[PDB]
């Protein structure tokens, strides 16, 4: 289920979309899912 | 062959600023053929008319 919708994701924002990452404050930004990915696909 | 950037130090065996330079490399090859063609088209004697 998890990698299902992982796999979405990372489809939907590989191609030149403008990607909107958010992050809650209480988390460390390495951390973060949102912002991995979006430096997985946007280095 | 194909490559991304998760890492803009190297890729292939080739550095980056090498990369860079001969990307400017191959446009300028490309554009030099062309324009040489196109001189040679325009003093054509199909191009008089």
């Amino acid at each position: 289920l998890k990698r299902k919708i992982t796999e979405l994701c990372d489809k939907y924002i590989r191609g030149p979309n403008i990607i909107l990452a958010i992050s809650a404050a209480d988390t460390d930004l390495a951390n973060s899912t949102a912002l991995q990915a979006s430096r997985r696909v946007d280095p | 062959i194909i490559v991304e950037g998760d890492h803009p130090s190297g890729a292939g065996g080739f550095s980056a600023a090498l990369l860079a330079r001969g990307r400017e490399a191959v446009f300028l090859r490309d554009r030099a053929d062309i324009l040489s063609l196109r001189i040679q088209a325009a003093k054509s004697r199909q191009c008089k008319t």
